[PDB]
């Protein structure tokens, strides 16, 4: 049941953790003692199954009947037995080369006193170096055994508990009805769900415990349990199903319980139900969506070129802000770790990008602007600033993705790679001309050459100096600053501008197959172009790589080896579901597509159509409107059709269980012939009947 | 004159259109409600209503009796434009479907040439699909051919007549006198063929009615292009590709950019659905108009001006069109008029019995000797009991005694 | 109505669909940003409802004119046009109330079995002086001669009588007969 | 016509209904943000 | 040609640096030496 | 032939790219000149006869 919000008598779409439809799960059986007698077990301590968003256990079921004892050959009444789980984060091997050992802290769930109390202790299980117990060279398995009348005292024999956090005890009333138990881990902890909340009158599960376990459990196993007593009693089998992140369409009843759901990707009819958000449907031809077209792969290629010269940022002297230097990097692969390892970044300001995505991602160029500037005046580089820095020294161009990195270099690293700052540092505090107005600086431009030459010429601070330059006199001003921290470190400012385009995208991150993923929805990352799509091999300019469409949709890819790949969106083939309400049968129309294409994309279809199309062939007919699956050709002609398929084409519902593919026939009127003679033939009735037309 | 009675039935994959199969976008779309289910139900509703409208229209067009050999067995009336000759379409239907710039989508294997090698080819990348029509192109043409073969039934209270005899009975009830038709049979057929040839040679950019057939196709194409053109718009985001937004930007700002893409796609889909509803209303009105036009003009003769074409109606032919039905109305257009005078009704001086003109006027030939002519053609003739009736005497009736017509003597 | 009512719960990208929760949780600068994106969704819903009501008013006006035509052509009098007033050939129609409109019950004349026959445009003697034509029917023949008259919607051979055959002009395609001529033509 | 003409004075959440005042009062990023919500209102008016 | 994005068979509304229609520009012509010395140029 | 200065440098355009089959111009060079150019002049020259 979805925690957080309670619904009642409605029908909505959920996106929680649910098992997929018709999942058989894993079945586990518990045995008795023989007929001294010995435990009987089923190799259950060797499997460390993955957690994978938790699981769900069908505790009980298959009860109240005459079962079979596992030992010998005998029959007895089956009773409900509670499984004991064992959940941990890291696995390993026992010192017998036999798997099933959980290192570090281990959540252990196991019932007490013939299943009337549930104990969930979470701590480390150290093996006990004895004979035939865990931790020796001679070891088969650990068995949790208990008579008829505590399980933890049987756990003390095999394992030795140490440094143990908590032990939660929960009370459960003994019964024989089928019970649902589920486990799920979130940021708050390991939630526990059971069907015994709010009375016990449904199979829905509500949260009853939240154990604090803040590292993720990745594995779980089952204690092999045997109960000391052939034809005495029998124990039920519990089934464990995995939880997947997927969508159901659920329907709540009047007391707000889930009475029916619909796995969206299971059938074609459930794709219809999930696409229209309705359970009870009317007969007709519909339009369904894909609820099983999630990506199942990955592909990444990029051009491999020489390393960009990012080492020029850490040589010569640190530039002044009045005379900063710019470098543009093209047609090379860049490694930004060479920039970010020698500096101590403590401020970044980015737009249209992030520093996490500046390291990856392919651009068309890489413009880097750097100068020395103290951190105390880092607000003068902020957007909208009215200081003298932003109008005469450096105006940032915000039309492109940028990252302004305020970083510092300590004296040890800077002295190692000869980064020095000993000359005077200054900025243009005034750039007026002969006329009394300041010369403002355009976005993304170097300082004005008339003011910059004069400011770099002087060596002392002055506010209204009269410079000459060449011709007209410019009245300039110079103000000094110290970029070096009194500890010894130097403070820098790096502005990195990234230019994206639809072209070749040559500059790519530096790093140290597609034929196996053909026909499936995959995540492709080709030359900085990301998206989703299936890939085929079509016939082939093999230098522009991405052939486009008039709507700028990518329709094909030219590989580097020479082959031409044929991409399409994962949801591209239109699907119509022919549903008949009386027969409760469904059929599928793949409109306007020839029927060779469906056989080579079975992964993106529904979960039942994939298994029908992967096991042998046949069942697919080529009509005038597409390729139908679930039909059969009947060569029957009809005059009216309640499920019109297309171009004068019917669909007779069944009464195997396949729809009949009929055609519409034109009922000819009563043909009369014209006259050459004077006499003209006529058609007169001789019998009538009243008919009504409302 | 052309009437457009069919909308373009399309189905849009809402989830693929809005979010392109990205789970982050699909997570953000669920806070806008149940948009995709509502849009799917609206498109399915308008498609179901269009199918029902087509079924009802063709059930109204269907005629219980027809003569398939009438259009070929005729006199000098060159009726080969509507003659059924593979392809079951007539000459005019083929001319209409060939002269229009209509790109018919491949219904049987069109995906094999749209990809693996254009609004018929952009539906597989933009996530919509133009649904195939309810009836085949041949089956619609058999309905039109049966209607054309059933035109020459008996106008009075079925019965099969030649085309020449039928247009004779139509022009007799027009007002043209009995004796004019027998003397101008050849001239009438030669005048009919000239008008049909002029309509045949006028299929250019000069007639407005065929331009309406082109504007219907252009309207459908513009609607589909407007639907498909919002996949490239950014709507203020960094790019129109959701994957590029997911790669370039952090978690907090991806919501803002993906939401401003989502709002644009929602606006586009809602505008398309509202346009489909308005076009469905127009199609319903035009379907009722086509029903009335067929049942009145094609199956009878009009007594009302303007309806069934300008002039005065004689015969009408209905053929199929790319988006609706095409009507060819043949009218009676007189050219030269003669001024005359007549009377409400003539009779003798005793006023015992008085008569009135039937389907014409009592013209005067000289100072006396009143004659009768048709109401649409000039042909004086003696007054006969089959072109006049006995009516009540009136104070405005003419009094004559020198020459009495045989009804009056 | 469901579309109008169920879009109050849509957050439209905000943190919540409740104005009070947004006012409590957020500062006065982000409150404007979140309340505005709720407001845009509400305005879009109201404008969509108003436009839909306008289109439905258009449909209601067209259907009201249609119902007026149906009543005055079907219910108060029988109709001479096919297809209208129900399929078949109209005889009588009944109009009753419906939830959102009106319900019409059209009763039609539907023939079942047909008999082929031959008839004539007119019927007169060898003198071709006066000729007659059938009224609401055709001049059928039962053999070599003795032309008779039947109804146009039911087969019943009846003798030709002056109330079911009017006198018309002679025509060149009319039959000539002098053996068993009907009393109108004798 | 009044609905067409009177929705040019609505700010739709922006600081002003005049583009020139927005360009005078804000930096580049907020100019891009605030002009777009005026643009959406004008597009909605024209489409309506 | 607009760099950064290619197009193929489509009418699009562009924006950029283009010369205005029916502009004559400035015409420059080169020569040889005046008549093999004394080269002949303009200013 | 065409020239254009951007924030990434001075671009150079010519119509000889892509086989020289049209009058459209495509970028073939990007000189690293980050000083914004204000003026241009035409250098006179004369080839020998
Ligand atoms: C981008 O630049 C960074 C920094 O220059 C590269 O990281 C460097 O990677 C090398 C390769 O593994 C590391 O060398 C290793 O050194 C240890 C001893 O220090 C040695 O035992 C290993 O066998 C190996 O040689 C190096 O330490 C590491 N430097 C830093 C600062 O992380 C990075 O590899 C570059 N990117 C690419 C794609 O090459
Ligand atoms: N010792 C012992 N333990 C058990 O748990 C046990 N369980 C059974 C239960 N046997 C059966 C037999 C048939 C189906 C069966 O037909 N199930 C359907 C699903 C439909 C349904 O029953 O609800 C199936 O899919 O197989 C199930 C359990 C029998 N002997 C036992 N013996
Ligand atoms: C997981 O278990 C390992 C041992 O299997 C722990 O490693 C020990 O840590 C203690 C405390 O720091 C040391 O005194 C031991 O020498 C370590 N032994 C080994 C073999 O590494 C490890 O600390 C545990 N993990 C956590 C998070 O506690
Ligand atoms: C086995 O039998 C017991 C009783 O004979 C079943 O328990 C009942 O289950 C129904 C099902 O809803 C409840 O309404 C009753 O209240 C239960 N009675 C008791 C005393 O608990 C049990 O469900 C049966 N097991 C199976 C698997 O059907
Ligand atoms: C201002 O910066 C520029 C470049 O950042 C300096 O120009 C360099 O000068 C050195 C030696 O003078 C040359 O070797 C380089 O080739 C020059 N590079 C460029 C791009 O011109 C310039 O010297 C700096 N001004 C001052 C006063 O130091
Ligand atoms: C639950 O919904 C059904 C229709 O689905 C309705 O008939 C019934 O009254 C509802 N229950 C309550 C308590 O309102
Ligand atoms: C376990 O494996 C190790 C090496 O893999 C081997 O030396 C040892 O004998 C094995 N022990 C057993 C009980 O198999
Ligand atoms: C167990 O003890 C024996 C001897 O007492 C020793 O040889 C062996 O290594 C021990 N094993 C472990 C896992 O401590
Ligand atoms: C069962 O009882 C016997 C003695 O009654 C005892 O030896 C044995 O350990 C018990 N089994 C357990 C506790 O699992
Ligand atoms: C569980 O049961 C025991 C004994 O019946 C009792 O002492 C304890 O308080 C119970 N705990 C809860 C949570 O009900
Ligand atoms: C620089 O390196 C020297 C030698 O390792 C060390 O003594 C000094 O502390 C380092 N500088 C800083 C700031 O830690
Ligand atoms: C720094 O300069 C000195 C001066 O000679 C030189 O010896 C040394 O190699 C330089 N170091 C680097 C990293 O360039
Ligand atoms: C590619 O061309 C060859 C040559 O005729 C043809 O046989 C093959 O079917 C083509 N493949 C595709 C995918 O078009
Ligand atoms: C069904 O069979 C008939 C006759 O056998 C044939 O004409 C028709 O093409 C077939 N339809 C399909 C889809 O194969
Ligand atoms: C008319 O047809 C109906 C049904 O075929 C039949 O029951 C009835 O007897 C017929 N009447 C005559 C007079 O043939
Ligand atoms: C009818 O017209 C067509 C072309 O309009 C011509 O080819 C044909 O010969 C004509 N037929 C007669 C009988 O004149
Ligand atoms: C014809 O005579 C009658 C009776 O004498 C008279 O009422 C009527 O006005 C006369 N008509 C004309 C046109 O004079
Ligand atoms: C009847 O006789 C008239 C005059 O003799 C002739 O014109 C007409 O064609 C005849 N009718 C038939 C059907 O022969
Ligand atoms: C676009 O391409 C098609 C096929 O390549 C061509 O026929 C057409 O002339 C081109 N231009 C336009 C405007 O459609």
């Amino acid at each position: 049941y979805p925690v957080g919000r309670t619904y009642a008598n409605i029908t909505i779409m959920l996106s929680g953790l649910f098992p997929h439809q018709a999942d058989k799960g894993k079945q586990y059986i518990y045995s008795m003692y023989h007929m001294v007698n010995d435990p009987f077990i089923s190799n259950y301590s060797y499997y460390t199954e993955p957690f994978d968003n938790g699981f769900v256990v069908r505790i009980g079921a298959n009860s109240n009947i005459t079962g079979s004892s596992v030992v010998g050959s005998a029959n007895a009444t089956v009773k409900k037995i509670y499984p004991a789980l064992m959940l941990g984060s890291v696995v390993g091997k026992f010192p017998s080369n036999k798997t099933g050992r959980y290192f570090n802290h281990t959540l252990v769930i196991l019932p007490e006193k013939c299943g009337t109390q549930i104990t969930a202790l979470y701590c480390v299980l150290q093996p006990k170096n004895q004979t035939n117990c865990t931790g020796h060279t001679t070891y088969t398995s650990y068995v949790l055994v208990e008579n008829k009348t505590n399980l933890k005292q049987s756990l003390q024999t095999w394992f030795d508990l140490k440094d143990c956090l908590f032990e939660k005890k929960y009370n459960v009333s003994a019964d024989e009805r089928e019970e649902w138990f589920g486990i799920t881990q979130d940021q708050q902890g390991v939630h526990l769900y059971t069907s015994r909340k709010n009375g016990f009158k449904s199979n829905n599960m509500f949260l009853f415990a939240t154990l604090p376990i803040y590292e993720r459990l990745r594995y779980y196993t089952v204690m092999p349990r045997s109960i000391k007593t052939n034809d005495h009693m029998a124990w039920s089998a519990f089934y464990i199903y995995q939880l997947h992140k997927l969508n159901y369409l659920v329907e709540f009843d009047v007391e707000g319980y889930i009475v029916r759901a619909s796995d969206c990707g299971a059938n074609d009819y459930t794709q219809l139900q999930c696409s229209y958000g309705q359970f009870d449907m009317n007969s007709g031809v519909y339009s369904a969506s894909y609820f099983n077209a999630q990506p199942r792969g990955y592909y990444y290629v990029a051009n491999e070129l020489e390393e960009c010269a990012l080492d020029v940022l850490f040589k010569n002297i640190a530039p002044q802000i009045a005379n900063y230097s710019r470098r543009v990097f093209t047609n090379c692969n860049y490694n930004l770790t060479k920039l970010l390892s020698l500096v101590e970044v403590d401020e970044f300001v980015c737009d249209k990008t992030t520093p996490e995505s500046l390291a990856t991602g392919c651009y068309s160029s890489l413009v880097v602007d750097w100068f020395a500037l103290p951190l105390s005046m880092k607000s003068t580089l902020a957007i909208g600033s009215a200081e003298a820095i932003s109008m005469f020294n450096y105006n940032q161009d915000y039309s492109n993705p940028t990252c302004r990195i305020h970083a510092t270099i300590n004296s040890n690293v800077s002295s190692s790679l000869n980064f020095t700052a000993n000359n005077n540092y200054a900025y243009i505090s005034r750039c007026q001309g002969t006329d009394g107005k300041p010369i403002l600086l355009q976005k993304g431009q170097l300082p004005n050459i008339a003011c910059r030459s004069g400011v770099l010429g002087l060596s002392n601070d002055v506010d209204y100096f009269g410079y000459n330059f060449n011709g007209r006199i410019f009245y300039i001003g110079r103000k000094s600053y110290t970029p070096r921290t009194s500890e010894g470190s130097i403070q820098m400012v790096y502005v990195i501008t990234a230019n994206y385009a639809e072209g070749p995208n040559n500059v790519c991150p530096l790093k140290d197959n597609l034929d196996s993923l053909l026909g499936q929805c995959i995540d492709y990352d080709i030359n900085g172009v990301v998206g989703q799509g299936v890939f085929q091999k079509c016939n082939s300019i093999p230098s522009q790589v991405f052939v486009y469409d008039s709507f700028h949709n990518i329709i094909g890819y030219h590989s580097k080896n020479g082959t031409y790949y044929c991409m399409a969106p994962c949801v591209s083939v239109p699907v119509s579901v022919i549903y008949d309400k009386s027969s409760n049968s469904h059929a599928t129309l793949y409109g306007s597509v020839a029927c060779d294409h469906i056989k080579m994309i079975p992964s993106v279809l529904s979960r039942e159509t994939a298994t029908k199309l992967r096991a042998s062939d046949n069942g697919l007919l080529q009509t005038a409107v597409g390729c139908v699956i679930g039909f059969h050709n009947t060569s029957d002609t009809v005059e009216d059709c309640n499920l019109p398929l297309g171009q004068s084409l019917c669909a007779k519902p069944p009464s195997n269980n396949t729809f009949g593919l009929a055609v519409m026939k034109y009922e000819n009127p009563l043909k009369v012939e014209v006259l050459n003679s004077s006499e003209f033939e006529i058609s007169v009735p001789t019998n009538f009947s009243f008919r009504v037309t409302e | 004159e052309f009437i457009e009675t069919s909308i373009q039935k399309v189905t849009v994959d809402c989830k693929q259109y809005v979010c392109n199969g990205f789970e982050r976008c699909e997570q953000l779309l669920e806070q806008y409600g149940q948009f995709c289910a509502k849009i799917n139900q609206a498109l399915h509703g308008v498609n179901l209503r269009q199918d029902d409208a087509t079924k009802s229209l063709f059930e109204s067009i269907r005629v219980p009796q027809s003569a398939p050999l009438m259009a070929s067995l005729s006199g000098d009336y060159n009726l080969s434009l509507f003659e059924t000759p593979g392809n079951y379409r007539s000459a005019l239907e083929d001319l209409l479907f060939d002269k229009v710039t209509l790109s018919v989508p491949g219904y049987m294997k069109g995906y094999d040439e749209c990809m693996k090698k254009d609004l018929i080819c952009a539906q597989y990348v933009a996530g919509y699909k133009v649904l195939p029509p309810l009836y085949d192109s041949n089956m619609e043409a058999m309905y039109t051919a049966s209607l054309t073969g059933s035109i020459a039934g008996a106008l009075w209270t079925a019965a099969s007549l030649p085309f020449a005899q039928s247009i004779y009975y139509r022009m007799n009830g027009i007002g043209i006198t009995q004796n004019v038709l027998m003397e101008n049979q050849k001239l009438i057929a030669n005048k009919f063929n000239q008008a049909l040839g002029a309509m045949q040679t006028g299929f250019t950019t000069t007639n407005q009615a065929f331009q309406k057939v082109q504007d219907a196709v252009n309207a459908n194409a513009q609607a589909l292009s407007k639907l498909a053109s919002e996949l490239s718009n950014t709507f203020g985001a960094i790019s129109a590709s959701i994957g590029d937004i997911l790669k370039r930007l952090d978690t907090l700002e991806q919501e803002v950019q993906i939401d401003r893409l989502i709002n644009g796609r929602l606006t586009s889909l809602n505008a398309f659905v509202s346009q489909q509803l308005v076009r469905s209303e127009a199609a319903a009105r035009s379907s009722q108009l086509v029903k009335d036009k067929v049942n009145e003009c094609v199956k009878s003769q009009s007594s009302r001006n303007g309806f069934c074409g300008q002039g005065t109606h004689i015969v009408s032919f209905a053929v199929n069109a790319p988006n609706g039905f095409y009507f060819v109305h043949v009218g009676y257009h007189p050219t030269d008029y003669v001024n005359q005078t007549s009377a409400y009704g003539l009779c003798d001086s005793s006023n015992t019995k008085c008569i009135a003109a039937k389907n014409g006027y009592f013209i005067k030939n000289g100072s006396d000797d009143w004659m009768f002519t048709g109401s649409s053609y000039y042909q004086p003739e003696p007054i006969t009991n089959f072109n006049s009736r006995s009516v009540e005497p009136e104070v405005t009736f003419q009094n004559l005694t020198n020459n009495l017509p045989p009804p009056l003597s």
